[PDB]
């Protein structure tokens, strides 16, 4: 479903103090988090990692749906020291070679963590942008404090006309709030294409570990994942099987449709002079009055949450609690 | 906007009362603003009434004006529906609107027009006693070509394909459509012109609307437009151009003698009058502002011929290298310098009419007149009609002596600039006088005296969007009075400075422009500033405009300029804020985002033109050691201004140094003073705040 791109500055200019202790201690730290906050919301979608260090591009991390290979990788990056420049024509160039394989089905996302001012490409940067749009390519570029010229025609020609994508972090707490909407997906309005996906096949939960099985890697295995169409004991995952290129997903998919298929309704907030009834929630028992600034004006007020589809009263901390997991109010499963 | 819309109110109003107004517009937010209340204020009116006289100041202003007029048809003709009877002139150089010395001369110099009249004459030769014409000639005077302009908009780079396409002249088009009056776009060194304007006026036929744009440079194109320097190579010139005549006079007078008897008896009767009127399609002559000079009833030399001319003329020319070989400083009243001539020859009071006249007969009868002779013959008569009349406020001053090998150097000083100013108010009314670069605007009741009324910038807000701050303390509050000498007093001190321009551009290297009110203290740090880190990790490439400043060099550092931005680079542009190129183009992350100014902009102090123009000044405004360091410190400083305001959607940092320019005025005056390390603290919080700022107030 999902092919993102990490893109990241391992550059001179990430040496600076400007974070705590600098910008890469921080940049590399909340990326590990960030590769947390994918592969819960999206198991079996891809990840690839390419910094930008010595005016070039390398390849750290290659494209798999297995976390715990981005994980490693960045943990080789904060051994050793960004220098040199961005390159931002080779990281991109990079960045299409591995979105090739990604079919069109699959959405193809690159995300640059820009904290630089100035790049060092090889030849103009401006046939590179025209190559993602042609291929169809989302690109957002995180620019720190400065913006540059170049990233506001990357994100705009690359994202239908829209210039929204290219964000300007100014703390660390703003750093983590791009992490959270980008482990989020994009429903945009697209192109009005086609789009059909078949061959998923169901992966059987073998515990076998007498003399072991597998097809992936021929070593000792405390239980592995039948496949339904090769009928090979692999790696237990919700991906793929390297036998017959064949899904093995189950539940996993099933809740990330879940979330998908959440438009999370929030609770109107009427007063309890208002909604004419009293501090309750349907949630749980909030039984204390909500507003309370004023003597009697503002306390006989307060506010009841009292969610339109089933007409409960709630409060203002259910109210998100229902909307950010499970259902949305728990009244609408009772008619 | 409702704040172009109050401008326009103004204007809507004085164009139907009002003759002239000074109406001050903010920065990059007042082109099209009195763009479309001009045709507005016609269709309020008749169409076929006053038409739109502009009057620019660069060719780029002239370009700019062309294409905002396209955006006007354009909103005539999709909001409406209705095609109109076009207008619009593209007025330009006589270089750049050619075809004929694009393809064979392969010249693109101020020599155009001397094709021009050997093609104008030799289409006059073909009809009449026999080179030909050119390309295309004697066909754009037709009735189709005339009305190929106001059905079709074909002005400058329209015009210049169309002359190419359907095979025509792009002169004797512009020529014959000044009289269709239309909307006419030039300079200023157009209208105050002594050999152009006497063209243009006979044309126009007046009763016009004259936009004055960017009106602030008025008192400079009055001076340029007289003072040229005698540096004694032309006495070189004018002892040859001497021998020329004397050659020529012997071959009249060999045999064909009838054609300049006959010529002699037509000045001794029809005099210039009948000699202008039956002269067309020549190479004319040269006057001091014919409509300003005002002249009639003028003899040849005392009923003599060329024969008796150029012999007062070499009477004339000894006494020029006369007058010239002097000492060192010397000051001349121009009807003292006269009395001293008659005391050597009785040239009467009317060279004037002693050197038009001959300067019209000699085209006539020599065919194959030299250039640089001719030339030499009128760069003494532009000389002998400012000694004849306009004496007062004229000077004439003699370089002293300065190793000495260059000190002949002659130049006359130019009178009242009200006096070329004075012509345009009984000739046209309502003339809409605005200029984006003006604060205060004061000096133009009290300095060129006329009748007018004072409208402001109505036009401030958004105030986060425009960040107008000023450094003040340079770490030590050294280097900000050591550039305010004009000499490069220690230059230990300026490397100081140059180190601090370094530290300055690697904070924001996102386009950065460097102003400099002289190209010595460039030269000074480029010798030896032993720091190119900007140069090499920052900036890289190095856009430093010379003193020479060539006219591809300064197209060359322009273009690449915008090719450093459009590829994540950044360039750092070192100007000069008295030289070329004043600019005026912007609106987009392109041009520099942070304009540097190395302190204030100065004046070249310790010179004769300007001890000459402040005792001028002096008994005139009583003005003396203010506006000279301040009004004139100040048009220098604004043209900086008016690159930063590039509109309220696009943001900009402007800072200023030293402390003096607290006592002048500013284009919307919200400054702040800080250090100059404080500010690299400040400009990085303003370069995030209206990058996020930018979409919550919208
Ligand atoms: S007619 Fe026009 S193109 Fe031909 S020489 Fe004269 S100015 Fe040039
Ligand atoms: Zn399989
Ligand atoms: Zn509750
Ligand atoms: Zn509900």
């Amino acid at each position: 479903i999902r092919s993102l791109i990490l893109t990241l500055d391992c550059s001179e200019a990430m040496l600076e103090k400007d974070l705590r202790p600098n910008r890469h201690a921080m940049i590399i730290q909340y990326a590990i988090d960030f590769v947390h906050e994918f592969f819960d919301q999206n198991p079996i979608s891809q990840m690839g990692i390419i910094i930008m260090r010595n005016g070039l591009a390398q390849l750290v991390s290659q494209v798999s749906g297995n976390p715990q290979d981005h994980i490693d990788a960045l943990k080789s990056i904060r051994k050793q020291e960004p220098k040199g420049n961005p390159s931002l024509q080779n990281a991109l160039e990079m960045a299409r070679g591995l979105l090739l394989p990604v079919p069109a089905h699959c959405t193809r996302e690159v995300l640059i963590v820009f904290g630089s001012l100035s790049t060092t490409d090889p030849g103009d940067i401006h046939q590179t942008i025209d190559s993602l749009v042609s291929e169809k390519i989302r690109v957002k570029v995180l620019g720190l404090s400065a913006q540059v010229a170049i990233c506001k025609e990357l994100c705009k020609a690359t994202n239908y006309g829209d210039e929204s994508f290219y964000k300007i972090l100014l703390d660390e707490t703003h750093l983590k709030e791009l992490f959270n909407e980008a482990v989020t997906p994009x429903x945009x309005x697209x192109x009005x294409x086609x789009x059909x996906x078949x061959x998923x096949x169901x992966p059987t939960r073998i515990f076998e570990d007498t003399p072991t099985f597998c097809s992936c890697h021929s070593k000792l295995v405390y239980g592995g994942y039948f496949c339904p169409n090769c009928h090979s004991k692999v790696c237990s995952l919700p991906t793929v099987c390297p036998c017959c290129d064949l899904m093995l997903i189950l539940x996993x998919x099933x809740x990330x449709x879940x979330x998908x298929x959440x438009x999370x309704k929030t609770f109107a907030e009427v007063p309890t002079t208002e909604k004419f009834r009293s501090e309750d929630c349907f949630s749980c028992q909030s039984r204390f009055p909500x507003x309370x600034x004023x003597x009697x004006x503002x306390x006989x007020x307060x506010s009841r949450y009292r969610c339109e589809d089933c007409k409960q009263e709630f409060c203002v901390d259910c109210d998100v609690f229902i909307h950010e997991i499970l259902h949305n109010c728990p009244g609408c499963e009772s008619k | 906007y409702p704040e172009q819309y109050n401008y326009m109110c103004d204007i809507k109003k004085t164009l139907d009362v009002g003759g002239n107004s000074i109406l001050e517009m903010p920065s990059g937010t007042g082109k099209t603003v009195s763009l479309l209340s001009l045709t507005i204020a016609y269709q309020m009116h008749y169409p076929e009434h006053r038409k739109i006289i502009y009057c620019s100041r660069t060719m780029s202003e002239i370009e700019k004006a062309l294409v905002e007029l396209e955006n006007l048809m354009d909103y005539r003709t999709k909001e409406l529906g209705y095609q109109e009877d076009f207008r619009g002139l593209g007025l330009t150089s006589r270089k750049n609107l050619c075809l004929h010395p694009e393809v064979s001369k392969e010249r693109k110099g101020t020599v155009v027009d001397e094709k021009c009249r050997r093609m104008t004459n030799g289409q006059a030769k073909r009809k009449l006693e026999e080179v030909e014409l050119c390309e295309y000639h004697e066909n754009l005077y037709n009735i189709e070509v005339e009305d190929y302009l106001p059905k079709g908009v074909f002005s400058f780079e329209k015009l210049l394909k169309y002359c190419e396409e359907k095979t025509l002249c792009p002169y004797f088009i512009v020529r014959r459509m000044i009289s269709l009056c239309n909307i006419i776009i030039y300079s200023y060194h157009y209208l105050l012109d002594p050999k152009i304007a006497e063209r243009v006026s006979n044309e126009v036929s007046k009763d016009s609307i004259v936009i004055f744009d960017e009106a602030h440079n008025i008192d400079n194109v009055c001076i340029e437009s007289l003072s040229l320097d005698l540096t004694t190579d032309a006495l070189r010139r004018a002892t040859r151009g001497a021998n020329a005549l004397d050659e020529r006079i012997s071959e009249v007078r060999k045999v064909d003698s009838q054609k300049l008897q006959d010529e002699y008896e037509k000045l001794v009767q029809g005099l210039x009058x009948x000699x202008x009127x039956x002269x067309x399609x020549x190479x004319x002559x040269x006057x001091x502002x014919x409509x300003x000079x005002x002249x009639x009833x003028x003899x040849x030399x005392x009923x003599x011929r060329a024969e008796h001319f150029v012999s007062f003329l070499k009477r004339l020319i000894e006494y020029l290298k006369t007058r010239m070989k002097v000492l060192h400083v010397i000051s001349e009243t121009p009807k003292s310098f006269l009395q001293h001539l008659k005391q050597l020859t009785f040239i009467e009071r009317k060279p004037l009419r002693f050197c038009s006249e001959r300067l019209s007969l000699l085209v006539r009868t020599l065919e194959v007149t030299e250039v640089e002779d001719f030339t030499a013959l009128k760069d003494i008569a532009t000389f002998a009609t400012l000694i004849s009349t306009y004496e007062e406020g004229f000077l004439l001053i003699i370089e002293p002596y300065e190793i000495a090998v260059p000190n002949p150097i002659m130049r006359f000083t130019c009178l009242d600039a009200s006096i070329a100013i004075k012509p345009v108010f009984e000739r046209f009314s309502s003339v809409i006088i605005t200029s984006g670069t003006i604060s205060p605007l004061d000096m133009y009741p009290r300095m060129l005296n006329f009748k007018t009324v004072l409208q402001k910038s109505y036009a401030m807000t958004l105030a986060k969007k425009s960040f107008l701050p000023m450094i003040i303390t340079k770490g030590s509050d050294q280097v900000a009075i050591s550039s305010r000498f004009e000499i490069r007093n220690d230059p230990s001190i300026v490397r100081n400075y140059g180190s601090m321009l370094v530290e300055f551009a690697k904070i924001t290297p996102d386009g950065m422009v460097v102003f400099f009110p002289s190209y010595l203290y460039m030269e000074s740090i480029v010798s030896m500033w032993q720091t190119m880190g900007i140069l090499d990790e920052v900036w890289k490439h190095k856009l430093i405009l010379v003193e020479t400043p060539d006219a591809q060099e300064t197209s060359l550092a322009l273009e690449t300029y915008r090719k450093a931005c459009s590829n994540g680079r950044g360039a750092i542009l070192l100007s000069v804020a008295r030289g070329k190129v004043s600019e005026g183009i912007d609106f987009d992350h392109q041009y520099g985002r942070t304009v540097l100014m190395i302190g204030i902009p100065f004046q070249y102090t310790e010179s004769r033109i300007l001890k000459a123009r402040l005792e001028f000044m002096r008994e005139n405004y009583r003005i003396r050691e203010n506006d000279f360091l301040s009004f004139d410190a100040m048009r220098h400083a604004a043209q900086c201004l008016g690159r930063v305001l590039r509109g309220k959607d696009d943001y900009g940092v402007m800072v200023l140094a030293d402390r003096r320019f607290s006592r002048k005025r500013s284009q919307l005056p919200k400054w702040i003073a800080q250090g100059l390390s404080d500010a690299d603290l400040n400009l990085s919080t303003d370069m995030a705040i209206s990058n996020t700022k930018q979409f919550l107030r919208t």
